[PDB]
């Protein structure tokens, strides 16, 4: 009956939805528990660089705070 | 980089799948739609800037212009029409 | 890890096209009051991996008079572009993160007339080439408004971003405004994707070729749905839950791809000339009046969106 | 062809060349241009025949190659500036590609040949507007930058028209073509006062398009494109006799006439100049143009042809064809010598 | 409901840029330092790699104006790394 | 121009974005602003003839500034004489040239 | 830039060479104008965006939409060729001599 | 009044899609002079400050204009908030 | 013609922040309302004088009132701040609507201790 | 990366080579195609985005695609044409080494003139707003509605004008 097309409805729908949280997961492993910062202007790429020159490990999401 | 790698990643990807494939053994009417397309296709590149345009502060000039084009864009469809453009009726 | 980004996004699609496939041979069968394939495996899943197989495993009769450089590169084109298409896509988070994305999906997919002109010009007849002319023309017409389309709806959020849609509806759909617009966007899918009623030109390959057409077929088929979802129905971001995201967008993309072929089901096709009455006496009027208005919309207004 | 598109075609035409002299802009001027080019094709190629369809083709051909060629040339200057406009430091090699194309766009020689093959496809009215109002956007292209300008070329542009021009008219039998090597030839002494004073290359445009709008009328009423069916007006119609000879002798150059001062006056600005070879060259080589000009006096106004019968009932019918503007532009043209002081 | 949510997202905007506004100076400051630390240390090490050179002023400008040119950024990434260079010039068209 | 039409109904269609120092969207300044406003403001009102010579530091100035063959040609010695020099083994860069340092 | 710029000046002399080389063909033509249209958008928006004149990128707009409409008229023009003759061939086109 | 609204009428009926795009087309030109909300857009964009405000010298005479940000002599756009 | 002029290299030497993107724009709109005047006859010498090199003693003290800033932060009420800018850099364009209550957090405390 | 866009130039010179060279109407497209595809990857690269995706969308999917189109409803091709194909090509290979020889004799005749080869990857980008928002190419590709409408009221007439035109000239 028509409950026998979950079987490859279901199969879609999950290779579907791997995508988008593989890439979430994959981008807050490779960018520390963050977001990918994006730059839309320069703006951002200024502040990105920054935030790497000022790390001392040449890695932009290595936030140093205060106690720097 | 990024780009360039799936790109050609899925270049290979292709060429190596249509490999595998063989190793495992006149009418002037479509000319004017042509033409059509083309006189829209610009209209479309001139159309496409709105998103900056609307930021302006010359409001009263943009919502003139973008009338403008619409306005006569439609106007030529209109007498595309009527000179039976869009027939198909040999 | 971007390497293993690709792989998780090019074999989970191309696996969900295959079973589409599936899909479609079911629901058309128990709309037409039977069941489908039930046997290569329970309920069919195997069918579209024995079908691969058998046609790689074919033999291909490459027509004699013919180029091949035209007859490799036409379907190697086809499916490099329904694969790269699904870069940008954000879901809710996009493996390549442009501005000026959906101008990228425009182009890309204006890009296939190429391969489906230079298939007939190759095959050296008149029938195809006229097939192919006609294809092309059809296509052609409607990628004026699925142009359009998205340059009116655009001015809700003032970029050409996939990233700004989520933000944009992040408190209600774009459909109840602008459903005029998807009614008209929903279907140049059909007719760009020469999907059923606008099929005129598969109602002429060897085995790999017709399997790679087949292939970005599909695909194409799965992006302009999600495409669809994405804009017109923005589902759920919990800055915390792209896993919600993600659910819900497969979700209306499954939808929607489903209703696809309730549709092939369920009408008749179409007469060349009257397809392409419709765009040019019904879709481009409307399309231009709506362009007008939804230009006026955020002046006489104070909702013009800005620019980030 | 309805009136809306006569609307649209027109407009454009006389839009193009107002464009051009109007803008300070040389890509509202190369826009100008192809709006021109654009709605000229359309009125040649009406008939649709094949002589019309080859006359617009080769037109369409070689004015788009110029058209490149004067982009490029901008596009060179913009990228050496950061301006629009020539200035007194363009590469001279910008210039000379400019005014290559400008003289291809013209029909000057030895960018000549495509003239005479055009025209002659082409019909009366058309060769009209090809030949007096598509010269006035490219000449002021050229009177806007004369001060940084090539003599050398220009005066060998200018006298390689000349003679051209000559030597084709006096084997032409075809009006249209006489008409072109007629351009050719005034184009040349234009090009060649050019960069000493432009005031005189707009007197001889003046003069020349007033002498050739009234000529191309004439022929239009009665369709005579041939000297052996012009030669029949002196029983058709032998009241224009009076004037075509008139205005073919001004033409020529003969002193007595209007046609006279631009060359007299341009032999004056280049012997001040210290121009005299070349003056002298040109104003030698003009008397074959005056040659082939009282060759066709003689076989229209001094000398009856053998005519036809049927030409008797065109005697029976009567006409309404040659509007004030004949006469008016033909005495214009040949009685106005005693006024060049203003002219000038 | 669009147009009260877009008024929104306008008043978030200019509240980010406000924010930009209050925070160029510094990065201004910091970036003319930057910049001429790198000019002088070019011209530090010019200084002896064409010393024996013959009719070379060191620090000669290429005007006769007198007042801040502001340098190219082949001026002052030239003699450093080419990774430098690209990232430089292919580094914001290249997606972060 | 050749028919100042546009300067008789006093309007601007094609006059005002001809150059580099004209006004740009967002107050954008253009690369050689400076150096082409004064080569313009300093050949007003002389044109042609005298500009050429008379207003010629600044023109060379503009030239300069937007080409930027002397800045190449420098550059290019000092990299040639390095390479030598490096070559010969009579030089070393340093750490901040080399690709290390403490940055800013 | 300055060697980019050597380089489309080069294509645009090929291409300009090859409108002055007929070979037999029209759409071989009409192809090496469009080639050249091309070079020269793409060397004014280089220069634009090198000089940073956001004043100046209309230009390429411009010129591409009168480009593509010379490009249709000629089109319209071959094919009239060839609905009369045959062939888009350009010996076919020797009229007018007399 | 009863020729024109009968063929209106026969439009309304024949081709509804054509009197739909002649309407929004009507709407678009005619309602941003009926709004009252219109002013507001060029006065939010001239508001957005994409660019620094560089400041200017204090010679005296110039009382209406502030010398920090939290004086009220300067403009005060409340009413993007009240909008 | 013309020997270029620079600065040595024993100046243009200060106490950089070295603090990080997130934390200059969760303090923003207060150091935009304090330290406003010495940044103010900064971005005036800086346009008035095109040179960089005539406005150092500005920068200086431009960085000198920051780090005085970011100090006060410190002495008081460091701990809300620091949250705030915790939860700023999570996101990718830095957005103040996601952190809409830890600031009201921070405005409070710093309302109360200054 | 420094031998970049060097190697798009030369790509896109190659291209125009094999458009000068003739080999038909339809390899010709193609040529065509590869061209702008280069065109747009440069602009890209000297940071035209705008400008690089709209020649996508329009010069190749709007104006190459019509090409092909009149091309293959309008020609066809005959057999002669292989034999003097395969000769072109070897005609585009001798092109190819003459140009490289050329380059060769320019770097030796002008070190830092015609092309810096020593500054290949430099010479790119002379100068950016690093803190700067609002430089795009959008925003002045949209000028024309404020500033410059002059231009855009010029482009819309030649696209009117552009129907009365061919429906006058194909009838
Ligand atoms: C034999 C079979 C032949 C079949 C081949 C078919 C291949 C076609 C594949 C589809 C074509 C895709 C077109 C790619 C255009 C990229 C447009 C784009 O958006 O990239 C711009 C990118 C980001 O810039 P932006 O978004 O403006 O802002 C970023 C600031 N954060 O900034 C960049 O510029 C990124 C760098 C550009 C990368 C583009 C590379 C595209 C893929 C190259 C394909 C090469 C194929 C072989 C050669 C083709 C023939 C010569
Ligand atoms: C003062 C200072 C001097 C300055 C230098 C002066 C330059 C020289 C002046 C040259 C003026 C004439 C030159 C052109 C000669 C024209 C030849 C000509 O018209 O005669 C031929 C033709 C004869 O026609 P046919 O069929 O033989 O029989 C008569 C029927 N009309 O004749 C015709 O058919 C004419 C048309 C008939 C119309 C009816 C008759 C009305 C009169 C028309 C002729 C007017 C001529 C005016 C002469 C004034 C001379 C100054």
């Amino acid at each position: 009956m028509w409950f026998e097309i979950l079987p490859g409805l279901a199969i879609m729908g999950v290779c579907l939805v791997i995508p988008g949280v593989s890439t979430a997961y994959i981008h807050k492993f490779t960018n520390g528990g963050k977001e990918k910062r994006v730059a839309r202007v320069q703006y951002q790429w200024y502040l990105m660089e920054r935030d790497r020159r000022i790390s001392g490990v040449n890695r932009y999401y290595v936030s140093k705070g205060l106690e720097n | 980089m990024n780009l360039y790698t799936v790109i050609f990643i899925n270049i290979l990807l292709s060429l190596t799948l249509i490999l595998v494939a063989f190793w495992l053994p006149f009418s002037m009417k479509f000319f004017l739609v042509a033409i059509t397309f083309l006189l829209f296709d610009l209209e479309i590149a001139l159309l496409l800037p709105l998103p900056w345009a609307i930021q302006t502060i010359k409001t009263s000039t943009m919502m003139i212009m973008a009338f403008i084009l619409v306005t006569i864009l439609s106007l030529g469809l209109a007498y595309e029409w009527t000179q039976k453009g869009l027939e198909w009726t040999e | 890890m971007f390497f293993i980004n690709i792989l998780t996004l090019l074999v989970p699609i191309l696996i969900a096209m295959a079973f589409l496939t599936l899909v479609e041979r079911k629901i058309l069968g128990y709309m037409q009051l039977r069941k489908g394939p039930n046997i290569v495996g329970p309920y069919g899943i195997l069918q579209p991996f024995a079908d691969a197989m058998k046609l790689f495993m074919k033999e291909p009769m490459r027509p004699l008079t013919t180029s091949m450089s035209l007859f490799i590169i036409a379907p190697t084109l086809s499916l490099t572009l329904a694969l790269s298409l699904w870069v940008p896509l954000p879901m809710p988070h996009p493996l390549i993160n442009l501005n000026l994305g959906i101008l990228f999906i425009l182009a890309t997919s204006s890009l296939s007339v190429y391969s489906i002109l230079w298939s007939g010009w190759a095959s050296n007849s008149k029938y195809s080439l006229f097939g192919a002319l006609r294809a092309v023309a059809q296509t052609i017409s409607y990628e004026v408004t699925m142009a359009i389309i998205l340059l009116s709806v655009l001015l809700m959020n003032g970029s050409y971003s996939l990233q700004t849609l989520i933000t944009t509806q992040e408190h209600m759909w774009l459909l109840l405004p602008a459903w005029p617009m998807a009614m008209m966007w929903f279907i140049s899918t059909l007719a760009e994707t020469n999907r059923a009623p606008f099929d005129l030109t598969e109602g002429e390959y060897a085995a790999g070729p017709f399997a790679l057409f087949f292939m970005a077929e599909y695909t194409n088929i799965i992006l302009m749905n999600a495409l669809t979802t994405i804009i017109f129905l923005g589902p759920l971001y919990y800055i915390n839950l792209p896993e919600l995201y993600s659910t819900n967008f497969m979700m209306e993309a499954l939808l929607l791809s489903s209703t696809f072929l309730w549709i092939r089901a369920s009408y008749p096709r179409f007469r060349y000339d009257q397809l392409m009455h419709l765009l040019w006496k019904n879709f481009l009027p409307l399309t231009l009046a709506l362009c007008m208005w939804h230009i006026s919309l955020p002046i006489f207004t104070a909702g013009v969106p800005p620019y980030m | 062809m309805n009136p809306i598109t006569l609307a649209i075609i027109y407009f454009t035409i006389f839009l193009g060349p107002v464009i051009t002299m109007s803008s300070t802009n040389l890509m509202l001027m190369w826009v100008g241009l192809e709006f021109s080019l654009l709605a000229i094709i359309p009125m040649l190629i009406n008939k649709k025949n094949p002589r019309s369809t080859e006359a617009a083709t080769k037109y369409f051909v070689t004015q788009a190659t110029a058209s490149m060629i004067i982009l490029l040339a901008i596009v060179l200057n913009y990228k050496q500036l950061g301006t629009w406009m020539f200035q007194q430091q363009t590469n001279g090699l910008i210039l000379n590609m400019t005014l290559m194309a400008l003289s291809m766009k013209l029909g000057l020689a030895p960018f000549h040949f495509w003239l005479p093959e055009v025209t002659q496809g082409i019909p009366l009215h058309m060769g009209l507007i090809l030949l007096t109002w598509q010269k006035i956007a490219p000449l002021s292209i050229l009177i806007q930058i004369y001060p940084l300008l090539n003599s050398t070329i220009i005066l060998m542009l200018a006298i390689t028209s000349i003679f051209m021009g000559a030597w084709g008219g006096l084997n032409q039998t075809q009006m249209r073509k006489i008409m072109a090597y007629s351009s050719i030839a005034h184009m040349g002494w234009m090009l060649a006062i050019l960069p000493y004073n432009p005031s005189l290359t707009l007197l001889n445009l003046m003069i020349y398009i007033i002498l050739t709008a009234p000529m191309f009328m004439a022929l239009m009423l009665n369709n005579s494109m041939t000297i052996n069916s012009i030669s029949l007006l002196w029983n058709k119609t032998p009241a224009m006799l009076t004037m075509i000879s008139l205005m073919l002798l001004s033409l020529g150059g003969l002193p007595p006439l209007t046609g006279f001062l631009p060359k007299w006056i341009i032999i004056t600005e280049l012997m001040k100049n210290n121009c005299l070879i070349m003056a002298t060259l040109m104003a030698m080589m003009a008397l074959l143009n005056l040659f082939f000009y009282t060759r066709l006096i003689y076989s229209t106004s001094l000398t009856m042809f053998p005519t036809n019968n049927n030409s008797k009932m065109m005697t029976h019918q009567t006409k309404t064809k040659p509007n004030l503007m004949f006469s008016t532009l033909a005495i214009m043209s040949t009685m106005t010598l005693p006024l060049a002081p203003q002219l000038i | 409901r669009m147009m009260r949510w877009n008024q929104e997202r306008r008043r978030l905007l200019i509240e980010d840029l406000e924010a930009r506004i209050a925070l160029m100076p510094l990065f201004q400051a910091e970036k003319d330092r930057r910049t001429l630390q790198i000019l002088r240390e070019n011209l530090e090490e010019e200084a002896i790699i064409m010393k024996d050179v013959p009719n070379w002023k060191v620090g000669e400008s290429v005007f006769h104006t007198t007042r801040w040119v502001p340098p190219l950024i082949g001026e002052m990434y030239g003699l450093r790394t080419k990774e430098e260079m690209s990232n430089a010039n292919f580094g914001f068209t290249w997606y972060t | 121009p050749f028919l100042d039409i546009q300067k008789k109904l006093g309007i601007s269609l094609d006059r005002h974005f001809m150059f580099l120092s004209a006004e740009q969207p967002y107050k954008n300044a253009a690369r050689c602003h400076a150096f082409e406003k004064e080569w313009i403001e300093c050949a007003h009102g002389i044109g042609g003839t005298r500009a050429k010579k008379e207003c010629k530091i600044e023109f060379d100035d503009f030239e300069e500034c937007l080409l930027r063959y002397k800045t190449m040609r420098r550059m290019h010695d000092i990299k040639k004489q390095r390479e030598k020099l490096m070559k010969e083994g009579k030089y070393t860069p340093p750490p901040h040239h080399s690709g290390r340092e403490e940055p800013r | 830039m300055p060697s980019t710029f050597f380089n489309l000046t080069m294509a645009f002399s090929l291409s300009l060479l090859g409108t002055l080389m007929f070979r037999s063909h029209l759409m071989s033509t009409l192809l090496c104008l469009e080639g050249m249209v091309l070079s020269l958008f793409i060397m004014t928006s280089v220069t634009s965006l090198n000089s940073n004149s956001m004043s100046s990128m209309p230009i390429p707009i411009t010129i591409l939409v009168f480009a593509a409409c010379e490009a249709a008229v000629g089109l319209a023009l071959l094919v009239k060729v060839s609905n009369t003759y045959g062939t888009d061939y350009v010996q076919n086109l020797n009229l007018l001599q007399c | 009044a009863g020729r024109i609204s009968a063929f209106l009428k026969n439009a309304w009926a024949k081709e509804p899609v054509l009197v739909v795009s002649f309407s929004v087309w009507g709407l678009a030109i005619i309602m941003p002079m009926i709004s009252p909300y219109t002013k507001y857009a060029s006065m939010i964009n001239k508001a957005t400050p994409y660019n620094y405000p560089v400041p200017v010298r204090d010679d005296g005479n110039m009382p209406d204009v502030p010398s920090h940000p939290q004086d009220p002599l300067g403009p005060s756009l409340d009413w993007l908030k009240n909008l | 013609p013309g020997i270029v002029e620079l600065p040595t290299l024993e100046e243009l030497k200060v106490e950089e922040v070295k603090v990080s993107s997130a934390v200059l724009k969760a303090a923003a709109h207060h150091y935009g309302a304090q330290c406003d005047k010495t940044n103010k006859e900064f971005m005036l010498c800086r346009w008035e004088e095109k040179d960089p090199r005539r406005c150092l003693k500005e920068g200086k003290l431009v960085n000198g009132c920051a780090l005085n800033f970011f100090r006060q932060i410190k002495s008081h009420c460091a701990e809300p701040f620091t949250e705030y800018w915790t939860c700023l850099d999570y996101s990718n364009m830095q957005l103040f609507r996601h952190c809409r209550q830890q600031q009201a957090k921070f405005d409070q405390c710093v309302l109360d201790k200054l | 990366m420094n031998n970049y866009i060097f190697v798009l130039s030369s790509l896109f010179l190659v291209g125009c080579l094999g458009l000068a060279l003739k080999p038909s109407p339809i390899y010709g497209g193609l040529g065509l195609i590869v061209s702008g595809f280069v065109g747009c990857l440069m602009v890209l690269g000297f940071g035209g985005s705008f400008l690089g995706l709209m020649v996508f969308l329009i010069y190749l999917g709007g104006m190459l695609v019509v090409f092909g189109y009149t091309t293959a409803m309008a020609t066809e091709e005959y057999p002669e044409t292989w034999g003097s194909n395969w000769l072109i090509l070897g005609f585009l290979v001798l092109g190819v080494i003459m140009e490289v020889f050329l380059i060769c004799v320019l770097n030796y005749y002008d070190e830092v003139g015609v092309i810096n080869l020593d500054g290949l990857g430099d010479w790119l980008m002379y100068e950016v707003d690093d803190v700067g928002v609002m430089l795009e190419g959008g925003i002045g590709v949209a000028a024309m509605y404020s500033c410059a409408t002059w231009m855009m009221v010029v482009a819309g007439w030649s696209l009117f004008a552009g129907i009365f035109i061919i429906i006058e000239i194909t009838r």
